[PDB]
RNA sequence: AACCUUCCC
RNA sequence: UUAAAGGUU
């Protein structure tokens, strides 16, 4: 199941990078640190909270329309 | 071509090492600062000294190439700055 | 027992407390530099012949001041008496006593030497050369005794590591003045032996850690005014410690004392020849072979190495700003440039261009190509830079803003992963799992990789052993052929790659290879044989899949160096890549049975075969300059016919100028490269293979010479050891017969398979267990003392 | 236990002279170090005050090599000849080790005062 | 291993 | 680390 977390972390960092996040140095540094550390985790009980911390980054902007894109 | 001719004419043969050409002739200095503590010992104040010369600060930018005033660089306000600070200055006389 | 103690102390009135009980001796374990008519080497032996006495200090404190007595025969007593009353007035001679005492029923002679130290300098050299983590027990005592560190410093984690504990460089450097004073004291001993008419061999077994000399057992006397101090093994074995402990730092201060401030040299001074000769006369007075401060006057490759070693030692005293291109103003069409017309190498001294053109009229395409590549104008027109992020020397910043480069996270192929998961893959508790990903990086990535080039240190190599090793290593490259070729014969793989710092602003390598005809390329190549062309190599950042999060970077070397290095090593290396069955397996495919053939070849007739492998921790960023120069020399060895001596030297100078200590442009600013190797040039893999073979041969030599020798039960191996010592430290010229014999021995008992920095070796297990061929600890010690790198079991 | 030179190096008779072709027939005691890849002499002994050139014909005979010598070294040997004031010459470029070997052999098996 | 010889200080 | 070579069973 940890593979799912690592793959979705890869996808989340991809969309974050393409949302021009890397135009702010420190935010991109923290996101890169979280993404690199999630890929190296060995238990699912730390990857999940680092994953939620990394998702809180994208849930703070206003470039991703959320209600539309969770059309289910 | 005036601050470089003088130092060249003083050479015995005319040959001078390359690494001393910008040290004693260039008219702009750009220091890169990783943290506030290193900022304190090197680039403190509006004027500092380096390479046996006196330089005066004119412009400071952060990693995002946005302007930072000299009043914002404190100890407690440091965590709110992108911190490869680039400080550019002119050789004063 | 009491009278012996009251006679050993004698007039000096010392409070000796016997370390050995009774009137008997005290066997110890000490390192010796030994050469009989039977046995030779530099190995640890058991030393009886001695009755030690420690001296007490006022309040019964024990100090390091020993009164070592020596029981021996009457003839030796007479011989050492008649020679000590000749070297008595030299400060560097420990005081002898020469008494006779009635031990048991007969009267026996003793030679009491007063106030020595527990360890000699053979012990220090052995401890710092043959290093092992958990058997130190004497390096610790030497460091603690002379207040280089404390006892609780050894309870740290990886206190011996040069990479993860870079403070050990400071602990060793506090033991670097007792070595300078020892050299100063041995110069006086040599002068006294000269003026007193004495001949003998100076071995570092007879010099305690103060500097005094205390044995005259194997000396002979001649007419006064002609005495011969034979110092060849002494200095050669001592060489690595001189730079490892940074012994000549006191030469950086005025009047050569560490309390006074540093000497303020002139900024415009670039020729330090007189200072180099002064230092050589100061410390290496009786080194017989001649010394050329500027390697442009050397006689051949061997003399180039010999003088470059001393230049390596002597260039750590002079300011870092004096090394680099020597620029000079020239006039053309009335317009003055500032162009490079020479170089000042730390290793090769001062080199001047022969075809400098002053007051020219026009710049052809060749001249425009040359002047656009050197860093002269680019550095002189840019502004000053002071970068606090790195310790490496920073010269200039070309632009008004620095650039931060990031690395992308990498895409995800979801369909394949879903297919694999549907096939029962990637479950919990599976032997297969994802470990390789695309790792992202923040803004400061390359400037963080330069602090890994920070790892390179100036290293002095044991010159005699290095010369023998280079002669042996040259025999692994005999089946090949090489030489220069014309511009017609060059074969370029890909013409859509970048041409370098300047020149990338205008096209790829295709444009510059069409534009110039064959005649222009030949003219440039012929120019490079009598001039130096410094260049700039860009620092690109790679983007690939890996299992560890390090931001690997590569070097975009310029185009002129590419052309001129091709017109040499294209023909040199196409033969290497097209040979099957050799030691170097570059160019051999693993398909169609290549792997099986390679493995069966490496198993070629070994008696009790075991397999072993190792990997260098940081090969590119920690390789010393001396070994890179050695690899370049053995590669250029193939030009005995097409190039004269001057052409070879200037080609070597060009290589050292543009692939060893070049000027790198990392993120829009120019920095000075300390050394190492630049991955991205023409001959990286082949030079790495040469360096690997050199390290393996050095490990074998160290393993063979450090074996006891009296215990070796095979006559052939014992004679091999004896003649190996003779050919190392008693011959100035190459002996091809013994080189062939030792190469055959190594090929028989130690079979290698080399590819760049990777190696697999099949070795005789019995000989390795007996210490006749190199083991893995022999590799670790060699790496420690000749690479400034500590290797662990994670690589071997 | 480092020994200067186990085994002794022997000597032949050779010819020398002051400069160029001044070598007449045979005037020197040449202490040699013979190797099977060509013979290489170590030292020269003479009763002649100042000889700078010496010569030896090559093994093929068609050639003859000249050797340049250092300034003399003076000593006295004891013999049935009484005292002998002799001057010794090292071919310039001789290392310290060959000098030491020759001097040790001389001081060991040749009388000196 | 015993053993002796020209010895070796 | 212990002159050398030779000698016998
Ligand atoms: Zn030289
Ligand atoms: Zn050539």
């Amino acid at each position: 199941k940890m593979s799912d977390v690592k793959c979705t972390s890869v996808v989340l960092l991809s969309v974050l990078q393409q949302l021009r996040v890397e135009s702010s140095s420190k935010l991109w540094a923290q996101c890169v640190q979280l993404h690199n550390d999630i890929l190296l985790a060995k238990d699912t009980t730390e990857a999940f909270e680092k994953m939620v911390s990394l998702l809180s980054v994208l849930l703070s902007m206003q470039g991703a329309v959320d209600i539309n894109k969770l059309c289910e | 071509n005036d601050a470089l001719n003088n130092i060249i004419n003083n050479a015995r043969d005319g040959c001078v090492p390359l690494n001393i050409i910008p040290l004693t002739t260039a008219a702009k200095l750009m220091v890169v600062i990783p943290d506030y503590n290193t900022y304190k010992n090197t680039c403190d104040g509006t004027t500092f000294t380096y390479a046996s010369a006196l330089w005066e600060i004119q412009q400071v930018v952060d990693a995002d190439s946005k302007i930072v005033q000299l009043s914002e660089i404190s100890m407690d306000n440091s965590p709110n700055l992108a911190w490869p600070l680039i400080v550019t200055a002119l050789r004063a006389n | 027992a009491q009278s012996f103690l009251n006679r050993v102390c004698g007039v000096s009135a010392a409070r000796l407390t016997p370390c050995g009980t009774g009137t008997s001796t005290d066997v110890v374990y000490r390192a010796f530099d030994i050469y009989n008519d039977k046995v030779a080497g530099f190995a640890k032996f058991l030393k009886t012949n001695c009755c030690r006495f420690q001296e007490k200090d006022e309040d019964d404190n024990l100090i390091d001041s020993y009164f070592v007595v020596k029981r021996h025969t009457f003839s030796n007593y007479q011989h050492e008496e008649t020679i000590y009353n000749l070297l008595k007035d030299c400060p560097a001679v420990a005081k002898h006593d020469f008494f006779k005492f009635r031990i048991d029923g007969d009267m026996v002679p003793h030679i009491s030497r007063q106030r020595l130290t527990k360890y000699t300098m053979a012990d220090l050299v052995y401890a710092l050369r043959h290093f092992d983590e958990g058997n130190c027990d004497t390096l610790k005592e030497i460091l603690v005794t002379y207040n280089c560190c404390d006892d609780d410093y050894f309870n740290k984690k990886d206190w011996y590591d040069f990479v993860e504990n870079p403070d050990i460089l400071r602990v060793y450097a506090n033991l670097g003045e007792r070595v300078r004073q020892a050299l100063l004291k041995t110069v006086q001993f040599c002068d006294a032996m000269r003026n007193a008419g004495i001949v003998g061999v100076l071995t570092l077994d007879n010099q305690d850690l103060n500097g005094n000399w205390y044995d005259f057992g194997d000396f002979i006397q001649t007419t006064p005014g002609s005495g011969v101090p034979v110092v060849d093994s002494y200095y050669s074995l001592l060489m690595p410690i001189l730079t490892l402990t940074r012994a000549l730092t006191a030469e950086s201060h005025v009047d050569t004392d560490l309390t006074k401030p540093y000497i303020k040299w002139d900024l415009l001074k670039y020729d330090f020849t007189e200072e180099r000769l002064k230092l050589f006369d100061r410390y290496f007075k009786y080194w017989d072979q001649t010394y050329h401060p500027n390697c442009v006057n050397c006689l051949d490759d061997r003399c180039i190495l010999h003088c470059a070693n001393f230049n390596v030692l002597f260039s750590t005293v002079f300011p870092p700003t004096s090394f680099g291109p020597l620029v000079r103003k020239i006039f053309v069409d009335g317009v003055p440039f500032v162009v490079s017309t020479g170089y000042h190498f730390r290793e090769l001294g001062v080199v001047h261009n022969q075809d400098v053109n002053l007051h020219s009229s026009r710049l052809s395409f060749k001249e425009l190509l040359v002047y656009a590549a050197d860093p002269a104008m680019h550095a002189a027109s840019g502004n000053l830079l002071l970068d606090k992020r790195t310790t490496c020397f920073s010269v200039a910043a070309l632009t008004n803003n620095v650039a931060f480069q990031t690395v992308k996270p990498g895409n995800f192929n979801k369909d394949f992963y879903d297919f694999a998961v549907s096939k029962g893959f990637f479950k919990e508790g599976s032997s297969v799992e994802l470990k390789h990903f695309f790792f992202a990086q923040d803004g400061n990535a390359a400037i963080s990789d330069y602090d890994y080039y920070r790892y390179n240190l100036p290293t002095m190599c044991d010159i005699r052993q290095l010369l023998f090793v280079v002669e042996v290593v040259d025999k692994y490259f005999d089946c090949y052929d090489g030489g220069c070729i014309n511009a017609n014969q060059v074969i370029v793989n890909n013409l859509d790659k970048s041409a370098g710092f300047p020149f990338n602003k205008w096209g790829k390598a295709r444009l510059y290879y069409d534009s110039m005809s064959y005649e222009d390329q030949d003219a440039l190549f012929a120019y490079t044989k009598r001039n130096v062309i410094p260049t700039i190599t860009q620092m690109n950042l790679k983007y690939a899949i890996s299992a560890k999060n390090r931001a690997r970077t590569v070097a975009g070397v310029s185009i002129c160096s590419t052309m001129t290095n091709r017109q040499f090593h294209q023909k040199l290396l196409k033969s290497i890549a097209a040979t099957r069955g050799a030691t170097v397996v570059i160019g051999t495919s693993k398909f169609y049975g290549g792997w099986h053939n390679m493995l069966k070849t490496v198993y070629s007739d070994v008696e009790n075969p075991h397999l072993m492998g190792w990997d260098y921790p940081k090969c590119d960023r920690a390789m010393p300059n001396m070994l890179r120069i050695m690899a370049s020399l053995v590669l250029a060895r193939k030009h005995t016919t097409c190039c004269s001596l001057s052409h070879r030297f200037y080609r070597l100078a060009n290589e050292c100028a543009q692939v060893l200590s070049e000027m790198v442009m990392c993120g829009g600013s120019l920095y000075v490269k300390p050394g190492g190797t630049s991955s991205g040039d023409a001959t990286t893999a082949y030079a790495n293979s040469v360096f690997n073979i050199c390290q393996a041969v050095t490990a074998n030599v160290n393993a063979l010479l450090s074996t006891d020798g009296n215990k070796i039960a095979d006559k052939y191996v014992r004679n091999l050891q004896h003649r190996l010592y003779e050919c190392l430290y008693r011959n100035r010229d190459v002996d091809t017969d013994f080189v062939n014999e030792f190469y055959a021995y190594l090929r028989k008992h130690f079979s290698m398979m080399i590819l760049s920095d990777d190696a697999v070796v099949c070795f005789n297990s019995t000989y390795a267990s007996q210490g006749l061929v190199a083991s893995i600890k022999n590799f670790k010690s060699v790496l420690y003392y000749q690479n400034n790198v500590f290797m662990s079991e994670a690589k071997c | 236990n480092n020994e200067l030179s186990p085994v002794a190096l022997r000597q032949m008779s050779c010819a020398a002279g002051t400069t160029q072709t001044a070598c007449t027939d045979d005037n020197a005691l040449a202490y040699y170090n013979t190797t099977k890849g060509g013979r290489f002499v170590l030292a020269l002994l003479s009763d002649l005050q100042d000889l700078k050139w010496a010569r030896f014909p090559k093994s093929d005979g068609t050639g003859t090599i000249y050797t340049e010598l250092e300034p003399p070294c003076r000593f006295v040997t004891d013999t049935p000849k009484g005292p002998k004031v002799k001057y010794l010459y090292f071919i310039k470029g001789l290392n310290n080790l060959n000098r030491g070997m020759v001097l040790g052999s001389l001081a060991a098996t040749v009388r000196l005062q």
